[PDB]
């Protein structure tokens, strides 16, 4: 399992 | 350019239409195209490049990530690597799209908030060619990264509330550098900690045309910690 | 050919590498390639040519539709129909991508399974250009799709147990036809009600290596009927 | 809601 970067949103 | 004859506003219209439809190839190239026009973009267009190239690059970097995993796991013919290789190139072909636009158009003077947004995104997509460099390379690219991530990170210290979402994004995604291409997981825990401790300690901050995106954030960081604790 | 150079059976596992990575572009582009070398294809390359064209053309029929839904809501500035016409042109390129294929190299001659199958594709992908089509064309595509799933019919009807997932998919897409785009109902009811009822009835015909298949669109056979009744 | 056509599979 890999770290979380910033999403996409909006 | 393809997009040469077509109108700015035009552009950015299409590229709301293209989110829309998910076609997010066609949404970055109506956003290159504006970009290209040479005037600055506002938060609402730096969202939509944002959110194109991210989709485009993302489903390379899975794919590549797929191919991968296969060529290592057939180590213990050439057409796993040779495709591999082919998915990379195209990665690192739209990797040099995206920071040839923040080099020649985007990066300058303006918003505190525009110059670091624009950094943030130049060490992303210098991590993103960092995930599949060797050699000679990647120590180049790997020092550029940082070298974006960290002047980002001053200006938004001295500039921009401890909760905002820009601020907070970039020390979200400059501590996955430091734990994932630079192999430093403390230097990511301690970037992830504080910046999580400061956002609470200032969480009075939060802007309304915002906020569910800081808190998004700060959710995030605390996921990453768990993951590194 | 740009795949002119690579061996088939390099472009059959190149086919699998992309399908496993979710690169149907590419996945189609290599089974462009392997279809081009002029050998007839197995069962399981069937099935990789028809997942990857399905998955790139289902992408710009879903997009497609998208934009044209917001053409039709917008007339009650030229952008939206520009972008809805530059799908089109795109979808209506790969429809003529797959049906030169299956006319220069695929339809023959050959199994009776392989036949009705790439009549029922033929039928498929002039349904697609029939979606999007208006005018003296459009009339010229209807008609060709269904003489291409009436040919389909009449040869699974003669050579297949009424369980067979070629005729069964071949069945659902003829009745999808009747309803959506010959406006018959009555027709796609009663063939979707006598496909199912066949089916049922000599259910002892399911295959050991296809009873999934069959079973899944026995269902969907049943939810179009529940949809349409 | 549109009609369902064969699906992808395998
Ligand atoms: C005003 C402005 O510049 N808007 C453009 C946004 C700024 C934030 N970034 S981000 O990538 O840092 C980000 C993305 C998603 C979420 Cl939930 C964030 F909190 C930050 C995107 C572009
Ligand atoms: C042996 C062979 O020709 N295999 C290729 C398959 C045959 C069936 N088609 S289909 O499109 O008719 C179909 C797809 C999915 C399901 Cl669940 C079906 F029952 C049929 C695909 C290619
Ligand atoms: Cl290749
Ligand atoms: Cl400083
Ligand atoms: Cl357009
Ligand atoms: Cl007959
Ligand atoms: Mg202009
Ligand atoms: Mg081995
Ligand atoms: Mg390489
Ligand atoms: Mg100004
Ligand atoms: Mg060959
Ligand atoms: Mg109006
Ligand atoms: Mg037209
Ligand atoms: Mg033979």
């Amino acid at each position: 399992q890999r770290s979380t970067s910033t999403p996409n949103v909006h | 350019g393809a997009m040469g004859s077509m109108e700015r506003a035009s552009l950015i219209q299409k590229a709301k239409l293209a989110e829309q439809a998910e076609r997010y190839e066609d949404m970055a190239a109506f956003m290159k195209g504006a970009v290209e026009k040479g005037e600055e973009l506002s938060c609402e267009e730096r969202n939509l490049l944002s959110v194109a190239y991210k989709n485009v690059v993302g489903g390379q970097r899975a794919a590549w990530r797929v191919l991968s995993s296969i060529e290592q796991k057939s180590n213990e013919g050439p057409e796993v690597r040779e495709y591999r290789e082919k998915v990379e190139t195209e990665l690192q072909g739209v990797c040099d799209t995206v920071l040839g636009l923040l080099d020649s158009h985007l990066i300058k003077a303006g918003d505190a908030e525009s110059r670091v947004f624009y950094l943030k995104m130049k060490g992303d997509y210098y991590r993103y060619l960092a995930e599949v460099a060797t050699g000679d390379d990647k120590k180049r690219i790997i020092d550029s990264a940082r070298s974006a991530y960290q002047e980002a990170m001053d200006i938004s210290k001295k500039e921009m509330p401890p909760t905002n979402p820009i601020r907070l994004g970039l020390a979200l995604n400059f501590s996955v550098f430091h734990y994932e291409i630079a192999n430093s997981p403390e230097e990511a825990i301690s970037l992830a900690k504080t910046t999580f401790d400061e956002a609470m300690a200032d969480l009075h901050t939060l802007s309304e045309d915002s906020y569910k995106d800081s808190t998004l954030i700060m959710q995030l960081l605390r996921d990453n910690l768990t993951l590194w604790t």
